[PDB]
RNA sequence: CGAUGUCGGCUCGUCGCAUCCUGGGGCUGAAGAAGGUCCCAAGGGUUGGGCUGUUCGCCCAUUAAAGCGGCACGCGAGCUGGGUUCAGAACGUCGUGAGACAGUUCGGUCUCUAUCCGCCACGGGCGCAGGAGGCUUGAGGGGGGCUCUUCCUAGUACGAGAGGACCGGAAGGGACGCACCUCUGGUUUCCCAGCUGUCCCUCCAGGGGCAUAAGCUGGGUAGCCAUGUGCGGAAGGGAUAACCGCUGAAAGCAUCUAAGCGGGAAGCCCGCCCCAAGAUGAGGCCUCCCACGGCAGCCGGUAAGGACCCGGGAAGACCACCCGGUGGAUGGGCCGGGGGUGUAAGCGCCGCGAGGCGUUGAGCCGACCGGUCCCAAUCGUCCGAGGUCU
RNA sequence: GAAUGCCGGCAUGAGUAACGAUAAAGAGGGUGAGAAUCCCUCUCGCCGUAAGCCCAAGGGUUCCUACGCAAUGGUCGUCAG
RNA sequence: CGUGAGGGAAAGGUGAAAAGAACCCCGGGAGGGGAGUGAAAUAGAGCCUGAAACCGUGGGCUUACAAGCAGUCACGGCCCC
């Protein structure tokens, strides 16, 4: 049973799942857009939305929290100075997931892009 | 355990009746409203990069 | 519909607001209506609250005392109609929400771990200045 | 939740210090005894020259337990030990003092004599 | 009730 | 033989005569009668009740016609109560008074594919003393050559839950008509949010 | 004998009835209570422990009772492996010996993959002469079926006394079943905190990895749960068993019987709860579509409707089921509440310092109860009647 | 037509068990007909009395480079002993 | 294969002649389709003949209330000559 449980497991134990999201966060905030598997993309949305929202708060506390996940002082700076400001008036939903048409050859995995919104 | 094993060879009739559920269903496809190329619904069009009436992607 | 609101609605008739706020670590006296022969009477139960489970109307709290050489714990519903009153007899400062560790501490050891919550005592005297 | 094998403190002055439950007297197959229930016990440890001695098979009513007991008024009470008072076949204590508190539940079950002798009832 | 055993204790199959 | 449809909203307890009373709260009213079943027409007696209002955008044509013939706005659920013929065009919690005893039907929580220990309270195997990969296994399922088969009905692993369950003879603790609330003492099948049926009890 | 694994235990039952208990009854050397003995009865129940490999048995403590048998001495492709059938070793004993024993003793390889029948669950197909969306009847099945204590009647009937009822009525349990999570009590793999060692970011402060597949510790929401909570066994109707009769011949009397009629069990049938029209004997009711083209047949476009696809779900292995798809609160985000943790960082102050104090119930914050179109369920596609004959 | 015959071929079980340590991955860029699997970058994890380095046996061209991917590689392959 | 003594296989056939398929087309290639050779190319090199088991495509008849060592006898339906 899984009744009203929230969170995918993605066939990773606790520390790997976590590193998986953090690394995907870095990737998304770095490039503005990445491609992955649909379920990974769907989990990313929230993990990153929170960091974008914390960046919108702007305070030092907020910076030090974001930095637990993102680690890169420069990256966070970009997040704080370039990314957060485009979302000042946007209330949540800073990321979007659109599904790709073609599956990956080697394993038939369905793909999707995840990207920061306008 | 004690190593179970088929008692009789399965007849061609039986084998093939097991396969009565094996036919693939064809991909469900809808036209891309921009470039009319056939594609999966809910996907960004891989011919033209369009989805929700806009250009999403270089193709 | 709003299932939560409906439940709060059922509960609103039983809620109480006359009882004082207290924290785990505080020492407290619960005057509790209690039934015997053939009467009901009020028995006081005084001790450290070692736990407060919250769930709105359903929050409960547990009070521990030593009685004639034996440890006793009582669990009370915070909104129980059987509580006549609660008196704060002392404020303790805990660093933990749940104080089950005091079950294995000596009397000396407890007193050292739960010092007077000097802030909330002063705060208690600041009120109790009436008009 | 006392069961055969459970050791109980004895809270009286019969000379027994510790008893091991060997049966819960509550019908044909009760699994557990709580407050107010009678068990049969073995005396596992006693002080010299008391009314009762090691080896004796006695009866006792459980008077406080480490598993909390719940009450119709929504509360529960829990003691630090499991303790029992040794009785005779008419539910009367065989000792003359009882030490420590006992559960009010004892009264509704007709262990009136024990309930009074007790320093506290919770 | 104990009686004569009629087989030896079996071992798992030797590889064929 | 009165009855009503409702949703289970959740549990709490109330205090009644210095007693904690465990309760499940059900939203029951109001239930528009949308067809009556009669002996002449249908061969037996009952009332088809509707419950919760629906978006007309979601009600197809054969359904709409059914509602229309009753002059009843569209509703999410239709369920009959048997041998019940209320006077009004509408059934509400008022058909129950505190103290009455009721039976509630729900669809129980679904456990999916369940093991024999969860489903049938089987004992399982030992956890040591040599138990080999059989800790939660059923044991024997039969005899030998006679009868050489397994009884129909033999308790085995399989789906468990998400089934119709009726719990019987529950006390009605309160009814709160202004909110269509029925407070029933005890436990009612199913999740919060699930549909239930509240009938007058068949116990005496 | 080109193998039908062999004791006991565990697990899981199921049946018999020569009945251990519970229900009904006749006789009693049956006053009462309690027994004995036989008859009817298989619905349910039939405890935990010490010894021993034991089955059996004895014993302790209870019980309404602690039944006896069958199912390959039920059940090793279900587990065990203490006993027993290998090889080692030793005692007693027998044998010159090698060795031996319907003796003893310590040790001693128990095989991942289920084809078919059967069983538990779930679908897919077709059918049920028009096609559809709902709601149902219940043929027929299955589930359940135990029982004790106290109190009143009444210290009455009975009895010299001890003792102590029938009938009728209350209350409270044990074990078991189904459901549930308000309480109680668990878990809660990252929801919060504390802590050590080490490497790292960025020197301080603050942090991150690793120490488990949580490094360790203290806690812990939803969920799933029992040790927790509710509820069940009936009532009631019907027909019977033994057994007791009414009326009553044959057989002027008598007779429960030959005609007829009554009473009478925990058992039987119904009643309760669940499945159930593949019940091909394919039931019924409500509503919707329609008498379309080309040639009980075919080909094509539609109708009511359905599926596909998508967002999901206390539904779920896939499948199915249920909800929703911008005419939108379905999930994600964001917001508010709840809930956990238990007073963040930063700064100020006190202290040589470890620290302390204030800002501050702060900060952080899964799932719960809700709001909000910020993100995404875009856009669409394909099936689908035209109703055989009397 | 049978010898659990002999040699060979082809079935069945079955799209089933498995794909060989639970140290672990993610993304961007390149190349190519083709890319989860080759190259490069950044991030993440694992070993570190080793899962690093040097010798001796044994092995025998497996070394380096270019051009290749039928087969070998438990998948893929543009890569490779 | 075995340390070794020693054990010890499988594996023949285009056509009279290579005339062994220039060139074009699809394809990364393999493979194929045309063109061409030949009396013949289902003699195209995975080559004479090319059985059987085994796998498939197409068609006729048949089958979703039925009980089976699978046939046999009878009748009837449909399809073919
Ligand atoms: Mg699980
Ligand atoms: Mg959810
Ligand atoms: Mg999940
Ligand atoms: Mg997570
Ligand atoms: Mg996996
Ligand atoms: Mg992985
Ligand atoms: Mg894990
Ligand atoms: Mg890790
Ligand atoms: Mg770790
Ligand atoms: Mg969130
Ligand atoms: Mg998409
Ligand atoms: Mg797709
Ligand atoms: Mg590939
Ligand atoms: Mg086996
Ligand atoms: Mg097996
Ligand atoms: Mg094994
Ligand atoms: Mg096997
Ligand atoms: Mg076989
Ligand atoms: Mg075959
Ligand atoms: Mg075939
Ligand atoms: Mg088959
Ligand atoms: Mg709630
Ligand atoms: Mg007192
Ligand atoms: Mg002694
Ligand atoms: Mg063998
Ligand atoms: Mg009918
Ligand atoms: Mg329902
Ligand atoms: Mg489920
Ligand atoms: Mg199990
Ligand atoms: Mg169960
Ligand atoms: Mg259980
Ligand atoms: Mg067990
Ligand atoms: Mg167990
Ligand atoms: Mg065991
Ligand atoms: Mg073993
Ligand atoms: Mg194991
Ligand atoms: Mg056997
Ligand atoms: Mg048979
Ligand atoms: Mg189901
Ligand atoms: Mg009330
Ligand atoms: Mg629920
Ligand atoms: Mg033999
Ligand atoms: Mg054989
Ligand atoms: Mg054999
Ligand atoms: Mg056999
Ligand atoms: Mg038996
Ligand atoms: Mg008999
Ligand atoms: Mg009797
Ligand atoms: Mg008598
Ligand atoms: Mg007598
Ligand atoms: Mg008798
Ligand atoms: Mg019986
Ligand atoms: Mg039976
Ligand atoms: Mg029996
Ligand atoms: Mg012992
Ligand atoms: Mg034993
Ligand atoms: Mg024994
Ligand atoms: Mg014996
Ligand atoms: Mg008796
Ligand atoms: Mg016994
Ligand atoms: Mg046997
Ligand atoms: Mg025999
Ligand atoms: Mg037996
Ligand atoms: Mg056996
Ligand atoms: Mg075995
Ligand atoms: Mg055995
Ligand atoms: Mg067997
Ligand atoms: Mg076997
Ligand atoms: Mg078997
Ligand atoms: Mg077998
Ligand atoms: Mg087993
Ligand atoms: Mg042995
Ligand atoms: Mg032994
Ligand atoms: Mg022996
Ligand atoms: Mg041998
Ligand atoms: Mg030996
Ligand atoms: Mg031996
Ligand atoms: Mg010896
Ligand atoms: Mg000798
Ligand atoms: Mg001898
Ligand atoms: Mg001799
Ligand atoms: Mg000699
Ligand atoms: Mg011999
Ligand atoms: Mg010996
Ligand atoms: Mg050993
Ligand atoms: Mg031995
Ligand atoms: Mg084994
Ligand atoms: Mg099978
Ligand atoms: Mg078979
Ligand atoms: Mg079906
Ligand atoms: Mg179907
Ligand atoms: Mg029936
Ligand atoms: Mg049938
Ligand atoms: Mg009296
Ligand atoms: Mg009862
Ligand atoms: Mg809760
Ligand atoms: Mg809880
Ligand atoms: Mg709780
Ligand atoms: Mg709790
Ligand atoms: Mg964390
Ligand atoms: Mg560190
Ligand atoms: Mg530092
Ligand atoms: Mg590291
Ligand atoms: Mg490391
Ligand atoms: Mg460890
Ligand atoms: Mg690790
Ligand atoms: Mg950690
Ligand atoms: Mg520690
Ligand atoms: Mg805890
Ligand atoms: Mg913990
Ligand atoms: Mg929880
Ligand atoms: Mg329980
Ligand atoms: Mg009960
Ligand atoms: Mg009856
Ligand atoms: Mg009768
Ligand atoms: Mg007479
Ligand atoms: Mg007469
Ligand atoms: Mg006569
Ligand atoms: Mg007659
Ligand atoms: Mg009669
Ligand atoms: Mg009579
Ligand atoms: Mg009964
Ligand atoms: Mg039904
Ligand atoms: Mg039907
Ligand atoms: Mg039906
Ligand atoms: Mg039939
Ligand atoms: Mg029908
Ligand atoms: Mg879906
Ligand atoms: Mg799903
Ligand atoms: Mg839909
Ligand atoms: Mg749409
Ligand atoms: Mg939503
Ligand atoms: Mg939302
Ligand atoms: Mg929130
Ligand atoms: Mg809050
Ligand atoms: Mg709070
Ligand atoms: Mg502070
Ligand atoms: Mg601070
Ligand atoms: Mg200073
Ligand atoms: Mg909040
Ligand atoms: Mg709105
Ligand atoms: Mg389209
Ligand atoms: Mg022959
Ligand atoms: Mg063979
Ligand atoms: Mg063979
Ligand atoms: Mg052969
Ligand atoms: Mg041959
Ligand atoms: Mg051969
Ligand atoms: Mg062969
Ligand atoms: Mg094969
Ligand atoms: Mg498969
Ligand atoms: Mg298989
Ligand atoms: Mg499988
Ligand atoms: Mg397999
Ligand atoms: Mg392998
Ligand atoms: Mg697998
Ligand atoms: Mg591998
Ligand atoms: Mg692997
Ligand atoms: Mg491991
Ligand atoms: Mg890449
Ligand atoms: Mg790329
Ligand atoms: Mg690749
Ligand atoms: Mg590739
Ligand atoms: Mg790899
Ligand atoms: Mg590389
Ligand atoms: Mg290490
Ligand atoms: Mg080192
Ligand atoms: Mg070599
Ligand atoms: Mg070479
Ligand atoms: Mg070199
Ligand atoms: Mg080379
Ligand atoms: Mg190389
Ligand atoms: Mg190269
Ligand atoms: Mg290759
Ligand atoms: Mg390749
Ligand atoms: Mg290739
Ligand atoms: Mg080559
Ligand atoms: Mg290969
Ligand atoms: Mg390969
Ligand atoms: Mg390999
Ligand atoms: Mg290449
Ligand atoms: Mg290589
Ligand atoms: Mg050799
Ligand atoms: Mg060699
Ligand atoms: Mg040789
Ligand atoms: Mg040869
Ligand atoms: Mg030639
Ligand atoms: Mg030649
Ligand atoms: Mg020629
Ligand atoms: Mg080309
Ligand atoms: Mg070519
Ligand atoms: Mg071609
Ligand atoms: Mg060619
Ligand atoms: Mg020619
Ligand atoms: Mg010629
Ligand atoms: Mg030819
Ligand atoms: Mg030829
Ligand atoms: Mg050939
Ligand atoms: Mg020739
Ligand atoms: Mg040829
Ligand atoms: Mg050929
Ligand atoms: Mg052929
Ligand atoms: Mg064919
Ligand atoms: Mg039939
Ligand atoms: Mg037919
Ligand atoms: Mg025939
Ligand atoms: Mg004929
Ligand atoms: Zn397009």
């Amino acid at each position: 049973m899984r009744h009203l449980k929230s969170g995918r497991k993605l066939n990773r134990h606790s520390s790997h799942r976590l590193a998986l999201y953090r690394n995907q966060a870095k990737s998304l905030l770095t490039h503005g857009r990445i491609t992955t598997t649909v379920p990974k993309a769907k989990e990313l949305r929230g993990f990153v939305d929170h960091l974008i929202h914390l960046a919108k708060r702007g305070d030092l506390h907020a910076r030090r929290l974001v930095l637990r996940d993102l680690q890169d002082v420069k990256l966070v700076r970009k997040l704080f100075d370039e990314i957060a400001p485009r979302y000042r008036d946007r209330q949540g939903g800073y990321t979007r997931v659109l599904k790709l048409a073609e599956r990956r050859r080697g394993d038939g995995a369905p793909l999707a892009l995840v990207e920061l919104v306008e | 355990a004690k190593h179970p094993v088929p008692k009789k060879k399965t007849s061609k009739a039986r084998r093939d009746a097991r396969r009565s559920h094996h036919a693939l269903t064809p991909p469900t496809l809808v036209p891309c409203p921009e470039c009319k190329a056939m594609k999966p619904p809910h996907t960004v069009c891989p011919e033209c990069g369009y989805y929700a009436g806009r250009k999403v992607l270089e193709v | 519909m709003n299932r939560g609101a409906l439940i709060k609605l059922v509960e609103s008739r039983y809620v109480r607001t006359d009882l004082p706020e207290f924290r785990p670590g505080d020492t407290v006296r619960v005057s509790y209506k209690v039934k015997e022969g053939n009467r009901t009477r009020i028995q006081d139960f005084e001790g450290i609250v070692i736990r407060i489970r919250r769930n709105g109307f359903n929050t409960t709290f547990t009070v521990r005392k030593v009685s004639y050489g034996v440890g006793v714990e009582r669990i009370f519903p915070l909104h129980s109609p059987l509580i006549q009153k609660i008196d704060i007899v002392q404020r303790g400062r805990a660093r933990r929400a749940k104080l089950y560790f005091i079950r294995n501490l000596s009397d000396r050891e407890i007193r050292r771990k739960l010092r007077a919550d000097r802030k909330r005592i002063d705060q208690d005297r600041a009120a109790e200045r009436a008009a | 939740m006392i069961q055969p094998q459970t050791y109980l403190e004895v809270a009286d002055n019969t000379g027994a210090r510790k008893i091991m439950c060997i049966r819960v007297l509550k019908g044909s197959n009760a699994k557990y005894a709580t407050v107010g229930d009678v068990i049969v016990a073995s005396v596992k440890e006693a002080i010299p020259r008391g009314a009762v001695k090691e080896g004796d098979v006695v009866k006792a009513v459980v008077v406080r337990t480490k598993k909390e007991i719940k009450r119709p008024d929504g509360s529960a009470i829990r003691f630090d030990d499991n303790a029992a008072v040794i009785i005779n076949n008419q539910l009367e204590p065989r000792g003359t003092r009882v030490f420590g508190p006992v559960a009010r539940e004892l009264r509704e079950k007709g262990f009136m004599k024990i309930v009074s002798l007790a320093p506290e009832v919770l | 009730v104990d009686k004569g055993s009629y087989l030896p204790r079996p071992t798992p199959p030797r590889p064929i | 033989m009165k009855g009503i449809l409702g949703v289970k909203v959740g549990m709490t307890r109330i205090f009644r005569d210095d007693r904690a009373v465990p309760v499940t709260v059900i939203l029951a009213g109001p239930c528009p009668v949308v067809q009556r079943r009669t002996p002449e027409k249908d061969g037996y007696t009952a009332v088809q009740l509707g419950f919760l209002p629906q978006n007309p955008k979601r009600v197809n044509r054969p359904l709409k016609g059914h509602f229309a013939k009753a002059g009843v706005e569209p509703v999410r659920i239709l369920r009959e109560i048997r041998d019940f013929n209320p006077e009004g065009d509408t059934v509400t919690v008022e058909i129950f008074k505190p103290g009455e005893r009721v039976d509630v039907t729900g669809t129980s929580k679904g456990r999916g594919f369940a093991g024999v220990m969860k489903r049938w309270n089987f004992a399982g195997g030992p956890d040591s003393h040599g138990a080999h990969k059989i800790h939660r296994h059923p044991g024997s399922i039969g005899n030998r050559k006679t009868p050489g088969r397994v009884y129909k009905g033999k308790k085995m692993a399989g789906h468990y839950g998400a089934e119709r369950v009726t719990v019987m003879n529950l006390e009605v603790v309160d009814v709160i008509p202004e909110e269509n609330l029925l407070l029933v003492k005890g436990a009612v099948p199913g999740p919060n949010g699930g549909l239930v049926i509240v009938r007058e009890t068949k116990k005496a």
